[PDB]
C-alpha cells in the first residue's frame, strides 16, 4: 500500500508516469527511441 | 625570555618536521623534502622507517618529552624504593 | 525494626512495574509496523491496540495493589 | 584450585596538578601554515577536517550555518584531550567534572536563547507535538519539559563518567599484572586483555561524535 | 580449531628463526658497535632507582603505536596522494585559463 | 552457481541464459540481493538502478523504471523491465530542473487523486538524481 | 591581535553564547554548599 | 578524586577557545577553488558579447 | 535505624524506571523500521509514537515518585 | 549505621541504567535494518535514532543521579 | 559493619551491566538480517554496528565505575 | 562475618553473567531469519555471528572475574 494505493489508481497508471519521466531526461540523440515506442495510437470505441 | 622560548620551537620545527612552503622559503621547503629525518632516525633502532611522508621521528620526540616531563610530578607519590637499588 | 522490613519490601515490590514498562513498549511499537503496511486503522487495529495496552497494565497494576498491601 | 588471581589494594588518585599548562598543550600539536602547498603532516590534519565539516554542515542548511564553524573546534579539543591521556603518566582535563559543567551550560543555553531572539513563540511551542487529543495534555507538558532540563546534565555527565571509567580498568587490569608473582602462565592473558582494552579505549574519539552531534540535534531541533 | 593453533606455532617456528637471523645482525656488531653501551647504563642505573610501578600499560600503549608505523608506510601515499591530487587541479586550471585567454584575442 | 539471469526490454535483450552470481534489484517494498539460491518471490519494481555484478572483473549499472522480478523454484530468475536504459543516455542537467517544478504543482493541486499523481512524479525524479 | 582575527565572530554568536552567568550562578551557589559542610565539619 | 570546590579549570577553558579559533580559522577549502573558475568564464564570454555587440 | 530503611527502600524503588528504559528502546526503534516502508509520518505514524512515548513514560516517572514519597 | 545503609542504598540504585544499557542496543539495532531496506538515512532515518537515543539516555544517568544524592 | 555494606553495594552495582550484555546481542543479531538482505557490508551498515556497539559499551562499563568507588 | 560478607557479594555478581545469555539468544537466533532469505553460508554471514557470539560472551566473562575479584 502507498499513496497511489487507497486513492483509486492502478499499477499501469503508476507505471505510465514513472516511465514517462525517463523519456524526458534523455538527451537529444536518444529522443527518437522515446518517440519510437510512444504507444498512443489505439482508439476507444464503446457502444454507449 | 619570550623570544628565547619562541626561537626554540622554530628551530625544532624547521629542522626535524616539516619545513613548509611560501616562497622566500621555496628552497627551504624542499630542504625538508629530503628532511632531517635521516638525522632523526638513529635513536630508536631502525624500525620506525615510515617517516618519509608521515614523519614519526618528527612527532614522536615531543610525545617522548611529554612523558618524561610528567614522570617528575608522579615521582613524589609512588616512591616505593627501599634502602637499596633494584635489580 | 518493624519499619525496617516494611520500607524495603515496598520498594522491592515496585520493581514489578518495570516489567510492565517493557511489555507496554512493544504494543505501541508493533502497531507502528503493523499499521505501516496496511492503512485500515479505524478498524480493529486500534481496538486491538487499546486491549493490548490495558492488559499489560493489569499485570503491572496488580502488583501495585499488592505493593500498597505490604504497607497496610 | 589451579590459577589463583591476586589483587592489590591501593588508592586510585585523580589528583589535581597545575592544569593551565596541560590545557594549552594540545593546541601546539596542531600547526597552521601560511602557504599554498603544505608539508605532509599538516596536510593530513587539513584533510581530516574537510571530512567532518561536511557532516555537521549537511543537516542544518540554513542561516544557522554560521554556528557550525565553531562546532569543529569543539571536536578537536576533546578529540585531542581524550587521546593524549592514553600515554603512560599523562593527565586529561576532561577527567574532572568541573570543566564539563562549563562546556555544557554555556553551549546548551546558547541554543534555547537562539530561537527566543527570533521566533519568540514557536521555539517552545515545539512542546505541542500534534493534533491535540484531550486526555493527555497535562501528562505531556510535564514530561517534555522534564526531559528538556535534563539535557545539560545529560550532556556533561555522559562524558566525564565513561572517560574516567576507561582509566580505572587500565590501572586495575594493569595492576594485577604487577601483583601476579604467582603462576606465570596467566600473566600473559591479563597482558593480552590490556592490549585489546587499549584498542577499545580509542573509542575516546568515538565519544566526541556523540558530543558535537547531540549538540547539533539540540541545535537543529530548536532552530 | 586444529589448523589455527599450528598456524601460530608455525609462526613460533618462524619467529625463532627470524630472531636467529636478527641475532646474526648483532654478531656483525661483535666488534664495531660503540653506541648502545654508552647509554645502556643510564637505563640500568635509573632502573635501579625508581622506575618500577603499575606501568606495564606503558609498554602496551607504546606497543600499539608500533603497529601503526606499519600502516604509516601506506600513509605516505594518502598524504602523498593528497598532495598529488591537489597538484593536478592547479595544472588543469592554468591550462584551462590559458586556452580561453589566447583564443578570445 | 547454476543460476540463470534474463534481462529483457520490450524492444531489446540484454541477458539470455547468462548468470553472474549476484543481482541487485530495487523492489517496490524494499530491496534485496540475489546470491545463488535465494528463497523465491514474486516482486514488482520501483524506480531505481539495477547494478548487475558481472563475473568479468566489473559490474553493469543499468537503470530500470517499472518491471517485475520473478525468482523461481529452480535457481533461475526472470527480470523483465519496461524502460531499462544505461546511465550515459541520461542527462543529469535536465533531471535537476524537473524536480522542483513538480514540487511547485504539488501545492497547486485541488483534487485528492490528482495530487496523488503528483506524488508519483516527484518520487521518480528523486531516484533519478541520486543515482547520478 | 588575539581579538581582531575573531572579533567578527564574537558579536555574532556571543549574544547567546556568552551567557556564562548561568554557569556563574550555578557555579557560585555550588561554592556555597561545600564551604558550609566543612564549617559544620 | 571525588574532587571538590570547582574554582579551578573552567576559567582556563575559555582562554583555550581563543587559541582553537585562531588556528582552525586559517584553513583552506578545496571547493572554493572550483568556484573562481566559473566566474572567469562568464566574464570574458560577456566581454566577447561586448565585442560581438561592438560588431553588431 | 528508621532512616536506615528510608534510604535502602528508595534504592530498589528507582529500578522501576529502568523498565521505562528498555521499553522505550523498542518503540523508538520501531519508528525506524516502519518509516521507510511507508513515508506518511505527518499523519498518525508519528502521533502513535508520541502516545507510545508518553504513556510509556508515565510508568517511568510514577516509579520515581515512589522514591520521593517513601523517603519524606 | 547511617553510612552503611547508604553503601547498599546506592548499590541497588546502580542498576537503573540497565534498562537504558540495552534499550540503546535495540534502536541502534533497528537502523542497521532500516538503512538496509531503503537507503535514505540522510533524511529522518538517522535523526530518528539520535532523537531515540537522547530520549532514552535521558533515563540512564537519571537514576545514577539519585544514587549520588542518596550517597552524599 | 559496613565492611559487608562495602561488598553488597558493590555486589548489587555489577548487575546493572546485564542490560548491555544483551544490548549488544541485539545489534549483532540485527546486523546479519540487515546484511543477508543487502550485501553491501563495506558501506555504512557495518559502520553502524560499531557506533551502536561503542554507544552501548559506553553505557556498559561506567556501571562498573560505581562498583569500584563503593569498594575503594 | 568475614565469610558472611564475601559470598553474598559473589553470588549477586554472577547474575550479570547470565545477563548476556539473552543477547546470544538474539545473536545465534537471528542467524536463522538471515540464512533463509539468502544461502551464502560460508561468507561473512556465519562469521559475523562469531563477531557477535564471542563479543557478547565478552561481556558475559567480563563480570565473572569481578566476582572472583571479591571472592578473595
Amino acid at each position: 500500500v502507498a499513496y497511489w494505493r487507497q486513492a483509486g489508481l492502478s499499477y499501469i497508471r503508476y507505471s505510465q508516469i514513472c516511465a514517462k519521466a525517463v523519456r524526458d531526461a534523455l538527451k537529444a540523440e536518444f529522443k527518437a527511441n522515446a518517440e519510437k515506442t510512444s504507444g498512443s495510437n489505439v482508439k476507444i470505441v464503446k457502444v454507449k | 625570555a619570550s623570544v628565547v622560548p619562541l626561537k626554540d620551537r622554530r628551530l625544532l620545527e624547521v629542522k626535524l618536521g616539516e619545513l613548509p612552503s611560501w616562497i622566500l622559503m621555496r628552497d627551504f621547503t624542499p630542504s625538508g623534502i629530503a628532511g632531517a629525518f635521516q638525522r632523526g632516525y638513529y635513536r630508536y633502532y631502525n624500525k620506525y622507517v615510515n617517516v618519509k611522508k608521515g614523519s614519526v621521528a618528527g612527532l614522536s620526540m615531543v610525545l617522548a618529552a611529554y612523558v618524561v616531563f610528567n614522570y617528575c610530578r608522579s615521582y613524589k607519590e609512588l616512591k616505593h624504593e627501599r634502602l637499596r637499588k633494584y635489580h | 525494626i518493624d519499619t525496617a522490613a516494611k520500607f524495603i519490601g515496598a520498594g522491592a515490590a515496585t520493581v514489578g512495574v518495570a516489567g510492565s514498562g517493557a511489555g507496554i513498549g512493544t504494543v505501541f511499537g508493533s502497531m507502528i509496523i503493523g499499521y505501516a503496511r496496511n492503512p485500515s486503522l479505524k478498524q480493529q487495529l486500534f481496538s486491538y491496540a487499546i486491549l493490548g495496552f490495558a492488559l499489560s497494565e493489569a499485570m503491572g497494576l496488580f502488583c501495585l495493589m499488592v505493593a500498597f498491601l505490604i504497607l497496610f | 584450585n589451579e590459577n589463583l588471581f591476586a589483587s592489590f589494594i591501593a588508592p586510585t588518585m585523580m589528583g589535581l596538578p597545575i592544569v593551565t599548562l596541560i590545557i594549552m598543550f594540545p593546541s601546539l600539536l596542531f600547526p597552521t601554515p601560511k602557504r599554498l602547498i603544505n608539508n605532509r603532516t599538516i596536510s593530513i590534519q587539513q584533510w581530516l577536517i574537510q571530512l567532518t565539516s561536511k557532516q555537521m554542515m549537511a543537516i542544518h542548511n540554513q542561516k544557522g550555518q554560521t554556528w557550525s564553524l565553531m562546532l569543529m573546534s569543539l571536536i578537536m579539543f576533546i578529540g585531542s584531550t581524550n587521546i593524549l591521556g592514553l600515554l603512560p603518566h599523562s593527565f586529561t582535563p576532561t577527567t574532572q567534572l568541573s570543566m564539563n559543567l562549563g562546556m555544557a551550560i554555556p553551549l546548551w543555553s546558547a541554543t534555547v536563547f537562539t530561537g527566543f531572539r527570533y521566533k519568540t513563540k514557536t521555539s517552545l511551542a515545539h512542546f505541542l507535538p500534534q493534533g491535540t487529543p484531550a486526555l493527555l495534555i497535562p501528562m505531556l507538558v510535564i514530561i517534555e519539559t522534564i526531559s528538556l532540563f535534563i539535557q545539560p546534565v545529560a550532556l556533561a555527565v555522559r562524558l566525564t563518567a565513561n572517560i574516567t571509567a576507561g582509566h580505572l580498568l587500565i590501572h586495575l587490569i594493569g595492576g594485577a599484572t604487577l601483583a601476579l608473582l604467582n603462576i606465570n602462565t596467566m600473566t600473559a592473558f591479563i597482558t593480552f586483555t590490556i592490549l585489546i582494552l587499549l584498542t577499545i579505549l580509542e573509542f575516546a574519539v568515538a565519544l566526541i561524535q556523540a558530543y558535537v552531534f547531540t549538540l547539533l540535534v539540540s541545535l537543529y531541533l530548536h532552530d | 580449531p586444529p589448523l589455527p593453533e599450528h598456524g601460530g606455532k608455525v609462526r613460533l617456528g618462524l619467529i625463532p628463526e627470524e630472531f636467529f637471523q636478527f641475532l646474526y645482525p648483532k654478531t656483525g656488531v661483535t666488534g664495531p658497535y660503540v653506541l648502545g653501551t654508552g647509554l645502556i647504563l643510564y637505563l640500568l642505573s635509573k632502573e635501579i632507582y625508581v622506575i618500577t610501578a603499575e606501568t606495564f600499560s606503558a609498554i602496551s600503549t607504546i606497543g600499539v603505536l608500533v603497529y601503526i608505523v606499519k600502516k604509516y608506510g601506506a600513509s605516505i601515499g594518502a598524504f602523498a596522494d593528497k598532495l598529488n591530487e591537489q597538484k593536478i587541479a592547479q595544472l588543469e586550471e592554468v591550462k584551462q585559463a590559458s586556452i580561453k585567454q589566447i583564443q578570445d584575442a | 552457481g547454476q543460476m540463470s539471469f534474463t534481462f529483457a526490454s520490450p524492444t531489446q535483450v540484454f541477458f539470455n541464459g547468462a548468470n553472474v552470481r549476484q543481482v541487485d534489484v530495487p523492489t517496490q517494498t524494499g530491496a534485496f540481493g540475489i546470491l545463488a539460491s535465494h528463497v523465491p518471490t514474486l516482486q514488482v519494481l520501483r524506480p531505481g538502478l539495477v547494478v548487475v555484478h558481472a563475473e568479468d572483473g566489473t559490474t553493469s549499472k543499468y537503470f530500470v523504471s517499472s518491471g517485475s522480478v520473478t525468482v523461481n523454484a529452480d535457481s533461475s530468475v526472470q527480470l523483465l523491465a519496461e524502460e531499462a536504459v544505461t546511465l550515459d543516455m541520461l542527462d543529469p542537467g535536465v533531471a535537476k530542473a524537473n524536480l522542483e517544478k513538480a514540487q511547485s504543482e504539488l501545492l497547486g493541486a485541488a483534487d485528492e487523486a490528482s495530487r496523488a499523481e503528483i506524488q508519483i512524479r516527484i518520487e521518480a525524479n528523486e531516484a533519478l538524481v541520486k543515482a547520478l | 591581535f588575539q581579538f581582531t582575527g575573531i572579533k567578527k565572530y564574537f558579536n555574532s554568536y556571543t549574544l547567546t553564547g556568552r551567557m556564562n552567568c548561568v554557569l556563574a550562578t550555578y557555579g557560585g551557589i555550588a561554592l556555597l554548599v561545600l564551604y558550609f559542610k566543612l564549617r559544620s565539619k | 578524586d571525588t574532587s571538590t570546590w570547582f574554582i579551578t579549570i573552567t576559567s582556563m577553558i575559555m582562554t583555550l577557545f581563543i587559541l582553537f579559533q585562531l588556528k582552525i580559522s586559517n584553513y583552506s577549502y578545496p571547493a572554493s577553488p572550483e568556484s573562481i573558475e566559473l566566474k572567469t568564464q562568464k566574464h570574458s564570454t560577456p566581454w566577447e558579447m561586448k565585442w560581438t555587440k561592438i560588431y553588431l
